[PDB]
C-alpha cells in the first residue's frame, strides 16, 4: 500500500496513487498489493 | 509619434525620450479619435508603429481596440481578406503593453494556427474530381458530431497523398495542434480557477470547426500512413476517436450561442492517461514604462516552429524573433522547404526577426 | 516464509536483467526515432514506450530497499536488545523481565525529567 | 555491458540532435514533478571590465610590503611607468657599512630578472678597494643563484654579502 505523498509548490502539497504507474485500470506493478480500500475519501475529509 | 532623440550637443551621450502631448489642453474624446485615425493609417499603409508613449492607459484601448475591429469588420468593405492577418497583428501589439495578456497568447496562438491551417488546405496535390479538392474538404463542417470513420470515406479517402517523402510534418509540426486542442480540452472544465477565461476560452466555434477539419485530415493521413502526431503519452497503438468526439460536443455546444464553463463538463472532467504538457506559447519581453521612470543601459538589461524553439541547450545559430517563431536558421532540415519559404521574409510583425549568439 | 537475504539474492538477476531490457528498449527507441526524423520508412516495430520499463526498474529498487531496511532495522534490534537484555526466555520469569523493562523505561523517563530541569534551570 | 545503448547515441553526432527532447522528457517529467530547475533571480554576466588601472602589480607590491625594516623602498624619476611598474631604490640600515643603491627594475610574474644592473658600477665601485671587493664577492655569489628573484632573493643576497663583507 504504497502511499504517494509530497511537496512541489511553494507553499502547498500533494497526495496521489504511487501503484498505477501510468495506468489507471488497464495494467499494474506487478507486485505488491495495490489500492487499498478508498484512500480518496480519506483524503478529502482532511481536504479543508 | 513624437519621441526624440538625446543626440544633442552634450557629448557621447545616448537616446532620450519627451512627451508625445499634442498640445497642452486635453481633449479624451478627440485624442483616443487621432489615435484610431493614425492606428487605421498606419495598417493601411503597412509601415511600423511606435505609438506606445503617445496612446492613453490600456483602459480605453479596450473599447479602442473594439471599436477598431468593429469598424474594420463593417467598413472594410472586402479588403478585410487581406487585411485580417495585419489587424491581428495590430490587434496584439496593442494588447501586448498593458493584465490582458491572456487575451494577447490567445491571439498568437490563433494566428499561428490560422496561418498553418489556410497554407496546408491548398497543399494537396491530389488528382481532380466533381469539385476542387480544398472546396470538397470545406464542407466537411456540413457533417454529423460523431463517427468520423463514415464520413471521412464518404467525403473522400483515395486523392489525400502527394508524395512518399511526406513523413517529416508529423513528427515536427502536427505535434502542436495535438497538443493545442489537448491543452484545450483538459483546461476547459477548470473555470474555478482564479480566471474568469482562465488560460483562454476560445468561445469563436470557427477556430473549433477548423481544428475539427485539421484532426480529420491528419486522421487520413494516419490512415494513409501509421506515423501520425499520437497523443505521446499511453494506449497509442484509438484515443483520436474519443478526442474528436468531445471537440465536436464541445463545437456544437458552441456554435450558436452555447454554453461554457453541464453534464458535458462532468464528463470532460475526466482525465485519461494521455496528458501532455511544455507547450511553448511563444512571446517576447517588452519596454513596460508606464507613466514616470523606466531608464535603460546599453548593456547588462535590467529585469522588468514546433521542432523545440526552447531547448535546454544551445546547437544552431539560434535565430530569434519577436511573434512566437524563435527557430533554426537555416533550419536543418531536408524536405520542411514549405515552411522555410513562407518564413524566409520577415515574420507576423516580425520587425524583432534577430538574431543571438551562445 | 521467505527470508530478506535470500530473497535480495535471488532478485538480485531480476534487477539486472530487467536493467538490460529497459537499456535495449531504449536503444530500440532512440534507433526508431532516429531512422523516422532524417531517414525513411524502414523502422516500423512498434516496441515498449519505455514508461513500464523504467516504472518497473524503480519499483523493484524500491522493494528492494525496503526489504534491505527491514532486515537492517531487524538486526539492529536483535542486537542492541542482546546488548542490554541478558538471556531470560521462560534463568527469570517473563513478569521479572516485564518488570525489569518497566524499570528500566522509569529510570529513562527520570533521566529526562532531571534532563529538562537541568535546561529549565539554565534558562 | 550495456554497449548498443551507448553506440547508438553515439551514431547521433550531428547537428540534428533534437528528437531525445520527445524520447526522454516526457518520462522525467512522469517521474520528476520539480518546478524549482531554475525560477530564482539569475543572469549570466560573464565579464564586465577587469584591469588594475590604479597601481603596479599587485604581488609584488604585496610581497615587498612584508621584508624586514632594515630595507627602505622609495621611487626614482618614473621611467617605468607601465611595463616596467618597479623603479625602487634601497638603503640597507643595519650594524653594518652602507652601499650604493640597487636599480630595481623587474619583468613580467615569470621573474627571469636580474633587476639591478649597476648603472654606476665603474666609477663608485672603483672608489674604494673594500667595497670593490665586496661587489666582486657579490657578483660571484649572484651566479650561483637559479632562477633568482629580484624581490626577495637578489636583495637577501646583496645583504647576506654586505654583513659578511666584514670578514
Amino acid at each position: 500500500y504504497c502511499i504517494d505523498i509530497y511537496c512541489r509548490s511553494r507553499g502547498v502539497v500533494a497526495i496521489r496513487d504511487g501503484a498505477y504507474s501510468l495506468f489507471d485500470n488497464s495494467k499494474l506493478v506487478e507486485g505488491f498489493y495495490p489500492a487499498p480500500g478508498l484512500k480518496t475519501f480519506l483524503n478529502m475529509f482532511v481536504d479543508s | 509619434s513624437l519621441a526624440l532623440v538625446g543626440i544633442d550637443s552634450h557629448g557621447k551621450l545616448s537616446v532620450l525620450r519627451l512627451s508625445p502631448s499634442m498640445g497642452h489642453p486635453l481633449e479624451v474624446g478627440l485624442a483616443l479619435r487621432h489615435l484610431l485615425f493614425l492606428l487605421e493609417y498606419c495598417m493601411v499603409t503597412g509601415y511600423d508603429w511606435w505609438d506606445i508613449l503617445l496612446h492613453v492607459q490600456p483602459s480605453m484601448v479596450q473599447s479602442l481596440v473594439e471599436k477598431l475591429h468593429e469598424e474594420y469588420t463593417r467598413q472594410t468593405a472586402a479588403l478585410q481578406q487581406v487585411l485580417s492577418t495585419r489587424i491581428l497583428a495590430m490587434k496584439a501589439s496593442l494588447c501586448k503593453l498593458s493584465r490582458v495578456c491572456d487575451y494577447h497568447t490567445k491571439l498568437f496562438l490563433i494566428a499561428i494556427s490560422s496561418t498553418l491551417k489556410s497554407l496546408l488546405r491548398p497543399h494537396f496535390l491530389n488528382t481532380p474530381d466533381k469539385s476542387p479538392g480544398d472546396r470538397l474538404t470545406e464542407i466537411c463542417t456540413k457533417i454529423t458530431d460523431v463517427d468520423i470513420d463514415k464520413v471521412m470515406i464518404n467525403l473522400k479517402t483515395e486523392e489525400f497523398v502527394l508524395d512518399m517523402n511526406t513523413l517529416q510534418a508529423l513528427q515536427q509540426l502536427l505535434q502542436w495542434v495535438g497538443d493545442f486542442v489537448l491543452y484545450l480540452l483538459a483546461s476547459l472544465p477548470n473555470q474555478g480557477s482564479l480566471l474568469r477565461p482562465g488560460h483562454s476560452f476560445l468561445r469563436d466555434g470557427t477556430s473549433l470547426g477548423m481544428l475539427r477539419e485539421l484532426m480529420v485530415v491528419i486522421r487520413i493521413w494516419g490512415l494513409l500512413k501509421p506515423s501520425c502526431l499520437p497523443v505521446y503519452t499511453a494506449t497509442s497503438d484509438d484515443s483520436m476517436s474519443l478526442l474528436f468526439r468531445l471537440l465536436t460536443k464541445l463545437w456544437i455546444c458552441c456554435r450558436d450561442e452555447g454554453p461554457a464553463s453541464p453534464a458535458s463538463d462532468g464528463l470532460v472532467s475526466r482525465l485519461q492517461p494521455k496528458q501532455p504538457l511544455r507547450l511553448q506559447f511563444g512571446r517576447a519581453p517588452t519596454l513596460p514604462g508606464s507613466a514616470a521612470t523606466l531608464q535603460l543601459d546599453g548593456l547588462a538589461r535590467a529585469p522588468g516552429l514546433h521542432l523545440g524553439a526552447c531547448p535546454t541547450e544551445e546547437c544552431k545559430a539560434c535565430t530569434r524573433c519577436g511573434c512566437v517563431t524563435m527557430l533554426k536558421s537555416p533550419n536543418r532540415t531536408t524536405a520542411v522547404k514549405q515552411w522555410e519559404q513562407r518564413w524566409i521574409k520577415n515574420c507576423l510583425a516580425v520587425e524583432g526577426r534577430g538574431p543571438d549568439a551562445c | 516464509d521467505f527470508d530478506p537475504v535470500q530473497r535480495y539474492k535471488m532478485l538480485i538477476p531480476q534487477l539486472k536483467e530487467s536493467l538490460q531490457t529497459l537499456m535495449k528498449v531504449a536503444a530500440q527507441n532512440l534507433i526508431q526515432n532516429t531512422n523516422i526524423d532524417n531517414g525513411q520508412k524502414s523502422s516500423d516495430g512498434p516496441i515498449q514506450r519505455f514508461d513500464k520499463c523504467l516504472e518497473e526498474f524503480y519499483a523493484l529498487c524500491d522493494q528492494l530497499e525496503l526489504c534491505l531496511r527491514l532486515a537492517h532495522e531487524c538486526l539492529s534490534q536483535s542486537c542492541d536488545s542482546a546488548k542490554h537484555s541478558p538471556t531470560l526466555v521462560p534463568s527469570l520469569p517473563y513478569p521479572q523481565y516485564l518488570a525489569v523493562i518497566k524499570a528500566q523505561i522509569s529510570c529513562a523517563k527520570d533521566i529526562h525529567t532531571a534532563l529538562l530541569d537541568c535546561a529549565n534551570k539554565v534558562t | 555491458q550495456p554497449l548498443l545503448d551507448a553506440v547508438l547515441a553515439n551514431i547521433r553526432s550531428p547537428v540534428f540532435n533534437h528528437s531525445l527532447y520527445r524520447t526522454f522528457v516526457p518520462a522525467m517529467t512522469a517521474i520528476h514533478g520539480p518546478p524549482i530547475t531554475a525560477p530564482v533571480v539569475c543572469t549570466r554576466k560573464r565579464r564586465l571590465e577587469d584591469d588594475e588601472r590604479q597601481s603596479i602589480p599587485s604581488v609584488l607590491q604585496g610581497e615587498v610590503a612584508r621584508l624586514d625594516p632594515k630595507f627602505l623602498v622609495n621611487l626614482d624619476p618614473s621611467h617605468c611607468s607601465n611595463n616596467g611598474t618597479v623603479h625602487l631604490i634601497c638603503k640597507l640600515d643595519d650594524k653594518d657599512l652602507p652601499s650604493v643603491p640597487p636599480l630595481e627594475l623587474s619583468v613580467p610574474a615569470d621573474y627571469p630578472a636580474q633587476s639591478p644592473l649597476w648603472i654606476d658600477r665603474q666609477w663608485q665601485y672603483d672608489a674604494n678597494p673594500f667595497l670593490q671587493s665586496v661587489h666582486r664577492c657579490m657578483t660571484s655569489r649572484l651566479l650561483q643563484l637559479p632562477d633568482k628573484h629580484s624581490v626577495t632573493a637578489l636583495l637577501n643576497t646583496w645583504a647576506q654579502s654586505v654583513h659578511q663583507a666584514c670578514l
